[PDB]
């Protein structure tokens, strides 16, 4: 037995069965059975990643897009509203506008990046039993990556932080998810550099996973000093949400991040002979192009063509851009002195291999981002400053 | 008397109609403060447009925010207060001037005086968070100190409430 | 070599990863929080469960995968959404989009948790945890969203982050697990998102109201609430280990105990008398009195368990307390009169307590049949349910002098000439406005911090104007745009309609004009 | 003790004016400590046989304190000190794969510290960091 | 109002609710719950896999360890039981024995293989947005991997096919699992080198996907002839059921096939610029390493260590293994002139590249498979008789 | 070339890859049946339902979701 | 016709004798051809929606003689000629990803020529490959 009654189940038991069937009418009271009918649709029909989170935040008509009235019952010491437009330089008629093209509630989240986890650790057993490391170039496991992709682990880190006072800060439902998600991808990038060395030294005796090293090169080499120092704006020196997703994602992780992450090790990872490295950066170029959707999103849909604020906002993303673009070039051209350190691969690690690479990368950045902003960019004027530092 | 509906009325319409013919950053500057001043925080001095007076202070913020777009330089966007004023000196100006606060009723007044007239857009958003937070700091240390120390008669005093009501 | 290699099979196992996460983080001087905080002890704690984000979101999938199962499967095939009793189908529209603000404001606070964390480990931690609050608020927005698609009456279930702007209950949902979470101290959100909203409320709120909607015919709630509350244990434990570190400090302990007293109440001022009325009014079968689920959950187990344990190193026992436990025992009654009274503003379908209902509140609540019986009974007698009777209560208060008062704080409606319930009225002018407070924790939050409690209340706003304008225009009415959501009965039959409460001829007064 | 982890203990037993008038009383105005732990485990396939094969046996034996009541959609448990389950065991009786992340799946709720050591899950009354 | 009666649930009718439980018994009438309790577990504690997969197959006592009795109710026309021991050579005491030890049922193994289905739609769409193919050296891109990985697919196919008679003959349970999930493994493996060149061709203009070019070099080029024909014989060669699983995946598939697919594509490609092949690559090993778990459990645990037939089942897996090693050294003699037409790479392309790349198969081989069942190899021979076929 | 390239987003959809399987198989004169059968007419038909194995293992799998949802956990 | 593909149309409407006189009738002992289509949908939140909508409005707009049936735990669909059932339409109907392989989670039997091409699913009386 138990102290307390076994509550009988209402759809079970037959007499609380029975009781609800008669006090259930015989016909539905309403013919609208579309949870959230108002939405204004994006696409074609109304999805159900809009239904389940499109103003689930309480905004009030004056925060633009609010459906609620009246002030907030509580505020911080001072008067700074539980959301407010204080937080942010740029505006639009209704922050709800934001749609993730990937249109990710929390589950399609979860459940891809599941698939990801669960097959990740059958390819890292399976991979072990290959043998297939024997063929990796030691100089470049030991000497390059174990050391300089560690140490990119940090700026992954970093930008996964920018996002905490986004998460908080931001002004809609659809914008909130689109940058936790993000975070979490940014979180993930560092937490699966680490899991690869972790690996490596399993298969590789005397190889130190500890992240003394890659630590002590990410916070005193001159190679990452620039982007350092950018990462650390991005995420302690400013709190304007948008400035933080735009100078993170489209500036600082669209130029320095691909340049390192494809660019340099997903790249040369297929010259030096490394079987392991592509299966780690499918990954965060897989989630680079899933974030960037999103972000392009809320920042050239949105923003840079709201009717109202359109070139308002295009003023401060021109004047972030030029910043940002500026710290990003600095960061490159302290990146590309790694390459004095690596093994020539004629069109890879020379002048012109390098040259090509960062074409690719101011070059799909002006498509992406510069010309949908109306940012004015001279690409071989920024090739050409990130090769001053280059050894030739 | 009788409210307007809730989104849409005489009071809004009129307030926008004003709105409409700001024309400089100065002017809209004068504008926004002595609108702060005179209708939002607990020291303003009416709420004859209380249920308006959020949605009229977001809609002269927005224009404000176009004029400094089309009339500003880029970096006074980022380093100057729209009153002229250097936005770094600002901050250290009233972060002094709270911490000088000899109690938390005027460590309170010198909070919310700061936020009626630098609230963005007057001043640049970045530094404006970080001034409000270092302000937020000192006030809420203040008034949590000993916070059940006075009894609420007392409380009732010091706030200078005039009590209409108090059930036995 | 190139011959030679260990060819075990290996991988990687969460912990290996999770025990470098700590070196993640590197030191420069602007590396602090962002947010205004009296917190500033040493907090370099460890993460009490060592997830990753692959293992995060290899176990968040596993739990939806059984869940959406059941949901779209299972009872879908047996018409399960349509079993329910209309008084807990109707509860449910408020239960679950209401928690869902609760759960959405729980993403922000978690937030801030994570920019004022200091170690690693316990921003990986509030990450987790901050995608956990997206997930519940996705969570309940299906229950919701599957009872528009399966039960008799979707409307309220199918548009409530618009309709519930209407009414008076939903201002004081805006405070208790939302505005009183993220408008305040960053470090506090360990106080009184975690140690008090989870590791307190967030057990009545999300456990035990599954056996409620179990006992009224509801096999949806229980599939996903019970899911929702299995990411809560790791919220706790984020938080628990934040107040040990401020209890550890001398100069942050000196907060803490006011902090609590202060999050304790805002939370019980609303939780202890709406909840209450859900579980006890909004049910036909009761599975026992609400008094006892918040005597077991909130003074005994949460109080002993977690506060007087707590006892031993300081934290003290919240001295509103006593307060509390009168809110308990009737300050649901008092909202109900409340809540019955003023039924067009909502967005449910309500049902007056039926013979063995009364039976049931005066057994468990003696002195109930005398007070609040005789009331509902003399409502039916006027016509409460029939929309041709021109009668709605909250005119009939007034004319019989109990007027209704709008705390300034907390948002919770006030009668003081029919409450049984903590409170009294305090009505002060303070620059040209009037203002009514209705206890003494709440008046002295008010006095204090005046320029954090401006919320505008329903009087104010809707002031002069007639109770079907204002439905209308805030759009609570059924598709036909006639019919109101909101009903005094939960028939399918004889439903009012604006021109019904029109009829009435209700106009909402000033209630301080008489100070 | 067994008597006091019940769910219907001491005043949960009284009813109507019984029951306010302990409610009430004066010394019932402030929390006192208790000893106890509560956890809340979410019925499924895994969960029941869990609580039939390790809690009611093994657990119940180590801790006769332990009572468990069924609440219709979930298990509620209340002990002294400490509930521990092992997700090797758990993975062992149910003959598939079972990580203590699994074991958390319908985990449900928790009064009391909870945090997982191994394979092992225990909520405690234990305050750690703050007892010795 | 349907023809037909509107059946009431016996769960949740109330009136048929309460006739079950009236007729339902108040005690359990037995206490052992354990679905096939009586299966011998090969671990520590009976498993999901073996109490759903264990004795579904109905042998009577004569097919050795069947629990059933007496003769098939229907047999072919002229006497050839349902199943039966005159369908392989080798023996054991009890057919059940086997046991996968990825213990898949059919539940986990399509779970897996959906994770990996789902994921490689997400990566290709971020991959051709990244833009990565440009840094691929169009010589191997189009004049080797388009055509002898193309052809490559033909292998996997053959191999495929071969376990038809398989899924018929074999005479357990857990053995045609094995068997059938090794089948859809091969054929994936095939269709995925076909889905790789599918999505080159929407990169690269010019690139053609069709598949004429790789069957006129399956069927017909130098190179893939040994193999063409060991995989012929072991698909449409021979019916003993076991002697098709022993060729297939322990000599020809994990000498010829881990050549060709891990020491030559894999490889290769990360010696010259291709950060798309290892993707798809990464699937058929972690598939190779899945099946050669089960294949090495039924063959080295059960039949080569049965406790009465396991000298006799050596006998015949030696003679298979002398005879299908020798198609697989002539397979991967034809196959090293592939090399000629490759740009050479020191220590990958060059004799020495080669040389170590067959020391490793043959050597891992030696120690997977040769060594459990007594085979005597030479490993250098067998490295020197490939190395006649390497034109330096 | 190492600059210029397609970037719209593209992957490879069951359909596509069927398209090709009929070419997989390939004449030998040891290519037929091992089982006795009097049906030897000529047999080159289509699939109805354009099957992988990827697609095939992602259909079957989100049936068995729902179907264990149901079971272990409703 | 409509009331032939009733589930209980004809001999199915008769009881007792009169079942067994045309059960055993001489002409009944040998198959008659039929122009119609079974199709069985299991029961779930995708599948009632396509019903209500897509099956029962433009699907009997186009074929009249469409007769769906309540079986418990499926929909029982006969109709003369062929049932059609788009993915994509039905995948705007539930506001998530839904292709032709995700209609058929839950269609669980044919009577008749089934297939797909492109989103749409169907179901013939047309015997393909003798039909001309
Ligand atoms: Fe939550
Ligand atoms: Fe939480």
């Amino acid at each position: 037995p138990q102290s307390s009654q076994v509550t009988k189940r209402g759809l079970t038991d037959p007499e609380r069965a029975a009781i609800i069937a008669a006090a259930v009418p015989d016909h539905a009271l309403d013919t609208q059975r579309k949870y959230h009918y108002f939405i204004q649709p994006r696409w074609k029909r109304l999805s159900e990643y809009e239904q389940l989170s499109c103003y689930a935040q309480p905004n009030p008509d004056w925060i633009a897009g609010g459906l609620d009235w009246g002030d907030w019952t509580q505020k911080f010491h001072g008067g700074r509203p539980s959301w407010g437009n204080e937080s942010t330089e740029l505006r639009t008629t209704d922050w709800y506008r934001h749609r993730d093209p990937a249109r990710r509630w929390h589950h399609p989240y979860v459940k891809d990046k599941s698939e990801e986890a669960r097959y990740t650790q059958r390819f890292l057993a399976a991979y072990s039993s290959e043998g297939s490391i024997r063929t990796i170039d030691p100089y470049w496991r030991d000497e390059i990556l174990n050391k300089y992709f560690g140490a990119l682990l940090y700026s992954e880190y970093g930008l996964f932080n920018a996002h905490s006072s986004v998460g908080r800060d931001c002004l809609s439902d659809t914008i909130r998810q689109t940058a936790v998600f993000a975070a979490l991808d940014k979180v993930d990038n560092a937490q699966m550099i680490q899991m690869e060395r972790l690996f490596i030294a399993k298969l590789v005796p005397g190889f130190d996973a500890s992240t003394d090293v890659p630590k002590k090169i990410w916070t005193t080499d001159p190679i990452y000093s620039g982007a350092r120092a950018t990462v650390q704006e991005i995420w302690q020196g400013v709190q304007d949400w948008n400035e933080i997703l735009w100078a993170g994602h489209a500036v600082y992780d669209a130029t320095f991040g691909q340049f390192a992450r494809r660019e340099f090790f997903q790249r040369l990872a297929t010259v030096y002979g490394d079987t392991l490295t592509p299966f780690f950066t499918a990954q965060s170029q897989t989630y680079f192009q899933t974030t960037r959707g999103a972000i392009d999103d809320l920042f050239v849909y949105c923003l840079a063509n709201d009717s109202e604020f359109g070139a308002h906002n295009r003023t401060f993303l021109n004047a972030w851009t030029e910043h940002y673009l500026a710290s990003s070039v600095a960061a490159l051209k302290d990146f590309v002195g790694l390459y004095a350190k690596v093994e020539k691969v004629a069109g890879a690690t020379d002048r012109a291999g390098v040259s090509e690479a960062l074409q690719r990368v101011f070059g799909d950045w002006k498509i992406d981002y510069a010309d949908k902003i109306g940012f004015r960019v001279d690409v071989d004027q920024k090739v050409d400053a990130v090769l001053a530092g280059y050894k030739n | 008397a009788k409210r307007e509906p809730i989104h849409d009325n005489s009071i809004r319409t009129e307030w926008e109609a004003k709105i409409a013919k700001l024309t400089s950053v100065d002017q809209a500057t004068k504008f926004i403060q002595d609108f702060r001043l005179a209708y939002t925080s607990p020291f303003r001095k009416s709420y004859d447009i209380d249920v308006d007076y959020q949605y009229i202070e977001r809609k002269i913020e927005e224009k404000l925010s176009v004029l400094k777009t089309e009339k500003l330089p880029v970096a006074d966007l980022i380093t100057k207060a729209t009153t002229g004023e250097d936005a770094a000196a600002v901050e250290a100006t009233w972060i002094a001037k709270i911490k000088a606060a000899k109690s938390k009723y005027e460590a309170e007044r010198i909070h919310i005086e700061f936020r009626q007239l630098y609230k963005p857009p007057v001043l640049p958003v970045n530094v404006f968070l970080r001034t409000d937070a270092a302000l937020g700091t000192v006030l809420m240390e203040i008034r949590n100190t000993d916070y059940y120390g006075t009894p609420l008669e007392g409380l009732r005093k010091e706030r200078g409430v005039k009590v209409l009501h108090l059930q036995a | 070599d190139a011959l030679k290699v260990n060819r075990a099979p290996v991988g990687v196992e969460p912990q290996e990863v999770h025990k470098w996460l700590q070196s993640f983080n590197w030191d420069f001087k602007e590396n602090r929080t962002k947010y205004p905080t009296k917190y500033h002890m040493a907090n370099e704690t460890k993460e009490q469960f060592k997830v990753i984000a692959k293992e995060y979101a290899r176990m968040e999938a596993a739990k939806d995968e059984r869940q959406f199962g059941t949901l779209l499967d299972g009872l879908t095939r047996l018409g399960a959404g349509n079993k329910v009793h209309p008084r807990w189908g109707e509860t449910m529209k408020v239960i679950s989009n209401f928690l869902e603000v609760g759960e959405y404001n729980a993403i922000a606070a978690s937030a801030m948790l994570w920019d004022s964390a200091t170690a690693a480990e316990q921003k990986n931690g509030y990450l987790a945890q901050v995608l956990d609050e997206i997930r519940h608020t996705h969570q309940c927005a299906f229950i919701n969203h599957y009872y528009s698609k399966h039960y008799h009456d979707p409307a309220g279930h199918n548009d409530a982050r618009r309709t519930r702007a209407i009414g008076p209950l939903w201002k004081g949902m805006k405070r208790v697990f939302a505005d009183g979470f993220i408008s305040g101290d960053a470090v506090e959100c360990s106080v009184n998102l975690q140690l008090v909203g989870e590791a307190c409320f967030t057990n009545p709120l999300i456990v035990a109201v599954t056996e409620w909607a179990s006992a009224n015919g509801d096999e949806i709630t229980p599939t996903v609430f019970l899911s929702v509350e299995t990411d809560e244990l790791r919220h706790m434990a984020n938080g628990y280990q934040t107040v040990v570190s401020i209890a550890n400090d001398p100069a942050s302990a000196k907060f803490l105990n006011t902090d609590l007293n202060n999050a304790f109440w805002t939370q019980q001022k609303y939780f202890t008398p709406v909840l209450g009325y859900l579980f006890e009014y909004g049910s036909k079968f009761k599975v026992e009195p609400w008094v006892k689920t918040w005597n077991r959950w909130v003074y005994e187990d949460w109080g002993g368990i977690w506060i007087g344990r707590l006892g031993k190193y300081g934290v003290e026992s919240p001295a509103s307390l006593r307060d509390a436990k009168r809110d308990a025992y009737w300050a649901h009654h008092d909202l109900a009169l409340a809540a019955y009274a003023m039924w067009p503003l909502g967005f449910a379908r309500l049902a007056l307590p039926d013979e063995e209902d009364q039976a049931w509140f005066e057994a468990n609540y003696p002195g109930w049949a005398d007070h609040y019986g005789k009331i509902f009974n003399e409502w039916k007698k006027l016509g409460y349910e029939d929309p041709k009777s021109g009668f709605i209560p909250y005119q009939w208060l007034l004319a019989n002098g109990h007027d209704v008062y709008i705390d300034r704080v907390s948002q919770v409606p006030f009668i003081p000439s029919l409450a049984k319930g903590t409170g009294s009225l305090r009505v002060h002018e303070f620059n040209g406005k009037k203002h009514s407070l209705t206890d003494d924790w709440g008046e002295r939050q008010w006095l204090i911090e005046p320029e954090r409690y401006e919320c505008h209340n329903v009087f104010e706003q809707y002031e002069g104007r007639e109770l079907s304008e204002v439905i209308a225009e805030g759009h609570g009415v059924r598709s036909d745009g006639k019919t109101l959501i909101a009903q005094p009965h939960t028939r399918g039959d004889n439903l009012w309609t604006l021109e019904d409460i029109k009829r009435a001829g209700c106009v909402f007064p000033d209630p301080l004009a008489k100070f | 003790s067994s008597a006091a982890n019940a769910y219907n203990a001491g005043i949960m037993q009284k009813t109507g004016k019984a029951f306010a008038d302990e409610f009430f009383a004066e010394e019932n105005q402030v929390v006192h400590e208790s000893n106890a732990v509560v956890l809340v485990l979410m019925k499924s396939d895994e969960i029941d046989a869990i609580i039939e094969d390790i809690v009611l046996k093994g657990g119940k034996a180590k801790n006769p304190s332990i009572v468990v009541e069924d609440k219709a959609g979930f298990w509620w448990i209340k002990a002294d000190g400490a509930i521990e389950i092992d997700a090797a065991e758990a993975g062992e009786l149910l003959g598939k794969p079972f990580s203590v992340y699994d074991l958390l799946i319908n985990v449900s709720s928790t009064v009391g510290r909870a945090y997982t050591l191994g394979t092992k899950f225990t909520i405690t009354s234990e305050l750690m960091g703050l007892d010795r």
